[PDB]
Formats: structure tokens, C-alpha cells, sequence
């Protein structure tokens, strides 16, 4: 469960990402497929190639859902249900793979944000995209 | 793949009392009951909306007899399940584009689904040697994967 | 979460269990130990020979908690309160364990119980022991 | 270790650029701040309640330039990590009881201090190699587990 100072560190961190969301969650998609290549299992449709514009219209969609998340972080399952519908009767994207997700999206916060980026703050940005994982795979079943 | 000479004994005796058919349709019907997800694969199989529905799904059933049939042949290459499942990887991961992970939950349904039918029998060491087993094929089954 | 059906379906295969909870208990940790030797590691001041009193006697304590478990299914959380603190403060098992267990106690099931463990009861205990294990591990950071 | 020359190289040269006292140090700390069990076998350390306890506490320093040396000398055996980590493996499974399920969050807590130091140059194909490099030394230190 995420504590005041989780909350307070996630918003400030999401704060400094600012206009490049978008661009973070883009290049996040690209480490994903890079270092974990089971995770293109449920992108067929998709050029994956280095700036293809599908990873990167994808990429901003992410960004904003998280935004939202961080926006509405005291209430996520009710900010986030439509996408937590969508996750567990469409998509169905096996829970294992939300991790590695937001394991690529922590290095690039990491590689984006330096002096952002302490050991508290990791931990706290860990924890919230555990907690949006939690919250996007709980209607599976 | 580090199987003992007394788990491979193990495993293939009771291998040899499994009813490939049946065992196949129990496990994949059961993969699709108690991880309802891994029907993303199957909306071609018609109905699938209720355990009944899918235990008895003439497609489902003949789905499994096929992927059993070919696991069992695996059995007859414990020592080179690479090889054996090479072509059988590269189908899954370009043609059907299915996450590996679902070879691992099968693995352990297929567990439960023996441990069931085989009852006292299924002993803790024959369990311990059928994990590895399952572990493997699913390694095999993933190798060609990029 | 648990629907109706779910809780009907794990008070009956429990109370099939009975008094074999702790023999059943037993047998789970002993599949366990020998199917993941990894796991073994979290008792190194146990004796796991076959047939061991200290693993008969831990398996009793599990098979109890999970009986607890079940006489309380609308109130998990707060029934297993005490253990979800030791397991978070104490124990600190990596949260990876609870999965390889909880297949473990439904071979174990799957061995005994050949009439009871349909698929329907099959998917209601794997959803079953999924929550128990998630209360277990949700103070652990 | 199916490296490919383009990754064995990419590894190679970025690491060359390490300081390993201060990677390490940092790696170790992280660790038990952002998943606070690992701690666990660190009750002699002293004080660790806090992220700037835990940093600043010299003996998780000096252990993370310890488990990072040994990871450093490990990647001029990339052929044969197994064989390289073995004696290690049966010391953290014989007198350390460590679960190994903590070299793969050690893994990935290191690649990310890794971008954290290296920014650009720890693009996406880096990172990638990074990856396979770190899940290898994981499964060479749990070979050994019985
Ligand atoms: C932090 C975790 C994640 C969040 C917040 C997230 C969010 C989203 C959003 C906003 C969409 C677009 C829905 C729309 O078009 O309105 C989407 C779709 C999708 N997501 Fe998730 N996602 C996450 C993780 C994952 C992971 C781990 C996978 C699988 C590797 C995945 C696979 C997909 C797929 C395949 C689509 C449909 C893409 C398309 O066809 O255009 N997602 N997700
Ligand atoms: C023990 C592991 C498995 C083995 C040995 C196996 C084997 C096979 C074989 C022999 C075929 C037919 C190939 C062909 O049509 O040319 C097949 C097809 C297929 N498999 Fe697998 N399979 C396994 C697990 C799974 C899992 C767990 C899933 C998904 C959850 C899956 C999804 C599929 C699908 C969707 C097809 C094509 C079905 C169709 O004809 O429409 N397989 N598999
Ligand atoms: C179904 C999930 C589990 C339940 C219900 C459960 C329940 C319990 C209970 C009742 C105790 C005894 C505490 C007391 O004396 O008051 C205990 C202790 C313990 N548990 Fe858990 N446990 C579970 C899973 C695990 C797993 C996965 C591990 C790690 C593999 C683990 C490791 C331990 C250890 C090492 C002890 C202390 C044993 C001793 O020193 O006596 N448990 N647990
Ligand atoms: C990259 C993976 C790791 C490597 C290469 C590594 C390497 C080492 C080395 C070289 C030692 C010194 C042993 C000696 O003096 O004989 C050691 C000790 C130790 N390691 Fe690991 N280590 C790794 C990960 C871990 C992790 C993740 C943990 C637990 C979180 C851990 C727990 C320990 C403990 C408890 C000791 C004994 C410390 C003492 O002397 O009090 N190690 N390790």
C-alpha cells in the first residue's frame, strides 16, 4: 500500500517528466521488446521497428494512463477500471509481463532523471507501478 | 535438462499408464477453466463461457489429444528437447504469437490433472521429477522464441 | 476477488479435507521441499528428512491457518492479520515462495480428494489460495 | 551464455567505465531500501530503518564492492559462468541459505544504477545485454542448489 511520502515522491518524480511522458513511455516500449522479446507475443500488429510511429502513438497512451494514475493515486481502481476492463476481457495480457513493463520503465526514468532518481524515490515509483499492475490485472478472474 | 537415471525411471513408468487422449482434454480444458486469460487463443472454439462448456468442447478435447501427443513424443527425447521441439517453437512464437508463460502453466495443470488421475501413486519424488520434466519442455518450447 | 460460487466451492472441498487438514499440511511442505529445493533455504534449522516431527508439526500450523482462513472467507484480511505481520516483519519470505506452495497444497488436494476436485473446484481454490497469499505478503513493504 | 559478439562487446566496453566501490555500494543500498525484506540477512550490519541509514551504513558499502568484485571478475568468464560461480553457489546455498530469487532483484536493482550513472549511453541494445548478462550470473549462482 502506498504511505504519504510514496505519494509525495511519485508526484513530484511524474512532475519532473512534464512534457516528456510520451517520449519516456516510447522508449520504455522499446527497452521492454528489446530485452524481453516474449513481450512482442502481444504486439503482432505492430511495426516494432527502432521509431516506428505505433510504438510511439503507444507509448503516449501509456504516459497518459500513468498520469492519471498519479493525478488520481489515492483512487486508482476507480481511475483506472475502464483500463482494468480492458486488460482482463480483450487484451489479456498475462500478469507476469506487467513487471517487466514497469521494470523498463523505472530504468528510464532512472537514465532520464539523475539527480531524481534517490533510493527513496525508486523505491516509491516501484511500489505505485506495482500498484497500478495490481490494479490492472484484478479482474482476470 | 538434469534428470536422474531413477526420475527418468519414474517418469516414464508412469507415462506409460497415462491415457494420452483423455489426459490431453482434461488439461487443456482445465488450463482454460482455472486460467480463464488463455482463452485469447481460442475464440475460433465457439463456447467457452462455462467449465462444462469447456471440458466438453469437442474442439478444446481434440486440441488437447494433439498437444499431449506431441509432449509425449518429447518423452522419447529427454536428452535432446531442444532439438525436438524446435520447429514446434518457432510455429508458436511467429505463426500463433503465444507468450511462453502459457507452456508454464500448462506444466503445472498438467501436474494437478496427473496428480489427480494417479492419486497415492503420484508420490512426492515422481511430483519432483515431473516438474522438471515440464520445466524443460517449456524451456524447449521457448528457445526459438526473439 | 472471490465470488459467490468461489466460496461455496472452498468450504466444500475444505470441509471434505477435515481432520486430514494437518496430514494434507505436511505432505504439501514435504512436495514442496522436494519439487523446489530453493524453498528449503527459509528452514535451515529444520529437520526435512521423510516422516520429520518438525515438519509434521509446521505442517499443522499451516493447515490450521488455512482452515481460519476459510472460516472467515468474507474477512480474510483481518483473520490472518497476526500473519501477514510476521511473514512482512519477520519471516520476510520473498513473495515468489507463496505461489510454489499453494501448487503444491493443490497436487496435494488433486492426490486426495479425486471426486471433489472438479475444474470448477479446481479454479476456486487456485483463487483461494492466490488470496490467502496475497494478504500474507501485503505489509511486506 | 548465448552472448552475441555486438553484446559481449557492448558489456565489455561500458564496464571498463565502472567504479565498482561506488556501483556496488549503490546496488546493495537500493536493494534493501526498495524491497525492504532482503534485509533479512543483514541483521548484523547495524542500523538499516532508514534509506539514508542504509546508504550511508559502511559495512553495506564495503559488502556491495564485495559482491560486485566477484560480479566484475565474473564477466572475464562469460563462457562459462557455471563453472566460474560454482564454489559461490555452494556457499550461498550450504552456509548463506540465500533464496536465489534475490540475484534476479539484485540483477535489476544493478541495471537500473547502471542507467542511473550512464544516462545516453545506456541505450535500449545496451540495456538489453545488460540484461542477458544479469539473468546469466543469476542462474550460475543457483546452479549449485540442492
Ligand atoms: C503500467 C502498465 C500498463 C498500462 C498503464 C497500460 C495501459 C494501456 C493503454 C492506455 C492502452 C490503450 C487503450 C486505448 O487505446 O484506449 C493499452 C493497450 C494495450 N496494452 Fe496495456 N498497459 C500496461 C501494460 C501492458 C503490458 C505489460 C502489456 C503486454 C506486454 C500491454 C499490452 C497492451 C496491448 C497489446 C494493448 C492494445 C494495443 C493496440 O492494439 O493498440 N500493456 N494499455
Ligand atoms: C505442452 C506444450 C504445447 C505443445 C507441445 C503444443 C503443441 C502444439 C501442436 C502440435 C500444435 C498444432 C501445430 C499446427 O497446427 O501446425 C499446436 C497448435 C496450437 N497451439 Fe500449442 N502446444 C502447447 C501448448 C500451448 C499453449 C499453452 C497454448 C495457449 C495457451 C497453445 C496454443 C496453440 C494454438 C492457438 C494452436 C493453433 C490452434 C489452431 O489450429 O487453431 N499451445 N500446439
Ligand atoms: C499458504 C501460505 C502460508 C501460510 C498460510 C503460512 C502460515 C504460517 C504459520 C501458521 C506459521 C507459524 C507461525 C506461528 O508459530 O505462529 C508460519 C511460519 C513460518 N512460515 Fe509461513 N505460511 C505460508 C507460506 C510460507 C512460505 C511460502 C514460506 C517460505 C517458503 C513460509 C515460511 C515460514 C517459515 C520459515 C516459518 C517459521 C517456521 C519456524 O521457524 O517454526 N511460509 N507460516
Ligand atoms: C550478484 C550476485 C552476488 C554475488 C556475485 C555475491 C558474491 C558474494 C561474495 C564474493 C561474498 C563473500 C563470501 C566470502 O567471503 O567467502 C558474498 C557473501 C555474502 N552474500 Fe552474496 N553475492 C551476490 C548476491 C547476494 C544477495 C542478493 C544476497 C542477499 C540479499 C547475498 C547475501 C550474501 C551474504 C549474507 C554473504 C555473507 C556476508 C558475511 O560475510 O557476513 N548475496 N557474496
Amino acid at each position: 500500500v502506498l504511505s504519504p511520502a510514496d505519494k509525495t515522491n511519485v508526484k513530484a518524480a511524474w512532475g519532473k517528466v512534464g512534457a516528456h511522458a510520451g517520449e519516456y513511455g516510447a522508449e520504455a516500449l522499446e527497452r521492454m521488446f528489446l530485452s524481453f522479446p516474449t513481450t512482442k507475443t502481444y504486439f503482432p500488429h505492430f511495426d516494432l521497428s527502432h521509431g516506428s510511429a505505433q510504438v510511439k502513438g503507444h507509448g503516449k497512451k501509456v504516459a497518459d494512463a500513468l498520469t492519471n494514475a498519479v493525478a488520481h493515486v489515492d483512487d486508482m481502481p476507480n481511475a483506472l477500471s475502464a483500463l482494468s476492463d480492458l486488460h482482463a476481457h480483450k487484451l489479456r495480457v498475462d500478469p507476469v509481463n506487467f513487471k517487466l513493463l514497469s521494470h523498463c520503465l523505472l530504468v528510464t526514468l532512472a537514465a532520464h532523471l539523475p539527480a531524481e532518481f534517490t533510493p527513496a524515490v525508486h523505491a516509491s515509483l516501484d511500489k505505485f507501478l506495482a500498484s497500478v499492475s495490481t490494479v490492472l490485472t484484478s479482474k482476470y478472474r | 535438462m538434469h534428470l536422474t537415471p531413477e526420475e527418468k525411471s519414474a517418469v516414464t513408468a508412469l507415462w506409460g499408464k497415462v491415457n494420452v487422449d483423455e489426459v490431453g482434454g482434461e488439461a487443456l480444458g482445465r488450463l482454460l477453466v482455472v486460467y480463464a486469460w488463455t482463452q485469447r487463443f481460442f475464440e475460433s472454439f465457439g463456447d467457452l463461457s462455462t467449465p462444462d462448456a469447456v471440458m466438453g468442447n469437442p474442439k478444446v478435447k481434440a486440441h488437447g489429444k494433439k498437444v499431449l501427443g506431441a509432449f509425449s513424443d518429447g518423452l522419447a527425447h529427454l536428452d535432446n528437447l531442444k532439438g525436438t521441439f524446435a520447429t514446434l517453437s518457432e510455429l508458436h512464437c511467429d505463426k500463433l504469437h503465444v507468450d511462453p508463460e502459457n507452456f508454464r502453466l500448462l506444466g503445472n495443470v498438467l501436474v494437478c490433472v496427473l496428480a489427480h488421475h494417479f492419486g497415492k501413486e503420484f508420490t512426492p519424488p515422481v511430483q519432483a521429477a515431473y516438474q522438471k520434466v515440464v520445466a524443460g519442455v517449456a524451456n524447449a518450447l521457448a528457445h526459438k522464441y526473439h
